């Protein structure tokens, strides 16, 4: 396997080449924001996004490796958590917003606009002040969002030990990056551990926005795509 | 079959 | 603060002596949905009783005001119960060991509806941490930081300074254990991620035992409810 | 709450 075969800085390389653009919505200043056309504006986003997504994950070293059946597996488990992660990433220059996309920056009382979703809101921006805070490098979110696609649905599965071993891989990369910036031996292992607790507080948002995503779906409150509709089923 | 599968190939 | 100057080994010692004892259940030989889910209720009651006073024994988290000390036991109380149910289940593959005397596999899992996907992830993890041989001085330390971990949301600083303190202890135990300094990243690395898991395993287990709050199948405990109602708002 | 008081006693 070409995965375990890379140095580290081979594996950042490859990751930060594998980056996904970032998308505009459809956003639209003629109208008032409703619950369901913001709502709307968020899906299909979010759908476009999920494309992306799919031809980045097949980049991530070791992933194509896995059934077609497992790689179904993992994006269903891991894809909210994985755009989730790359929104508190990309709004960490943003304090007190959360950039959506670059013509959709939005701030909680926006956020209150829709029921149930400044809780998450909120949620999110603690997570892009903590990113901030401790001032994560582009190196070490792409490691972080790699480790997501491949830990959250391996223990709802030989494929489980081929993982790991990626896993481990980006382990020894994340220390690597640290090692290069300059922190001592007992600040590395520190910062492991610091941003790999952060990946418990990113499944908790995404178990949480689940639930109101599958809650706006049986109220018929905005269409969602085809493909939205079977990454939310697979929750359920 | 599923979107997200018909898509990891294509 | 006192937790601040702990050493490694102190740090694990008195997580030793903090532990709480395992209970029994008050199980007889007799099984629907409703008697275990009873059994099941009960026992985890009067487990949270003991978590409570365990808690306050965890380094560090009495120097935290009462009402952070509130919000970090209604955000992890679950996920501690349920990392402590995999650990005791570590030398028993395929079954569950709630109490010394309420061992359950799968197929009874399947006796309360829905609990038998929950009951899976457990196994699971249970296995994970049987193929990883967690030892108890690791287990301790698992535990305490998700205490202190799900929830941190001045009074975070101190949570952070004592997490940090606990990964130096993880590491040190590695070391101590002959582990190599690559090794020793991978282990950490390894265990944490499982917290994701059982973080995910907290939040669905919870979605379901709402949902029994709400269908009176079982007369939950006033301390279980207000447990509960803290995940809804 | 039941558990404001368990933490106190
Ligand atoms: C586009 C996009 C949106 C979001 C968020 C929400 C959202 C909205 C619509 C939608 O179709 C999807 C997939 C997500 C909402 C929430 S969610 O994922 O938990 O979904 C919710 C929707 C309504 C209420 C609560 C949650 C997080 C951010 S915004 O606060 C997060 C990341 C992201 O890339
Ligand atoms: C006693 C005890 C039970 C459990 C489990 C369940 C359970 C049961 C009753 C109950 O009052 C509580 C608090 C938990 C069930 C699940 S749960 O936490 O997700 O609660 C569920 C109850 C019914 C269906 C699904 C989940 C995990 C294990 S068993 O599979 C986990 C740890 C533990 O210490």
């Amino acid at each position: 396997s070409l995965a375990l075969s890379l140095t580290a800085d081979q594996m950042v390389s490859a990751l930060l080449d594998a980056e996904p653009p970032i998308l505009y919505s459809e956003y639209d200043p003629t109208r008032p924001f409703s619950e369901a056309s913001m709502m709307g504006l968020l899906t299909n986003l979010a759908d476009r996004e999920l494309v992306h997504m799919i031809n980045w994950a097949k980049r991530v070293p070791g992933f194509v490796d896995l059934t077609l059946h497992d790689q179904v597996h993992l994006l269903e488990c891991a894809w909210l958590e994985i755009l989730m992660i790359g929104l508190v990433w990309r709004s960490m220059e943003h304090p007190g917003k959360l950039l959506f996309a670059p013509n959709l920056l939005l701030d909680r009382n926006q956020g209150k606009c829709v029921e149930g979703m400044v809780e998450i809101f909120d949620m999110l921006l603690a997570t892009s002040s903590r990113f901030r805070m401790m001032n994560l490098q582009g190196e070490e979110f792409v490691c972080l969002k790699s480790i997501i696609l491949l830990n959250s649905g391996v223990y709802t599965f030989e494929e489980k030990d081929h993982i790991h071993r990626v896993l481990d891989k980006i382990t020894d990369t994340l220390i690597h990056l640290m090692a290069k910036a300059g922190l001592t031996l007992q600040q590395q292992h520190q910062r492991l551990a610091q941003l790999l607790l952060i990946l418990s507080h990113i499944r908790h948002m995404s178990n949480k926005g689940m639930e109101h995503l599958y809650s706006m779906k049986c109220k018929n409150v905005v269409p969602l795509s085809d493909l939205l509709l079977e990454m939310l089923d697979a929750h359920r | 079959h599923k979107i997200l599968h018909r898509l990891l190939q294509d």
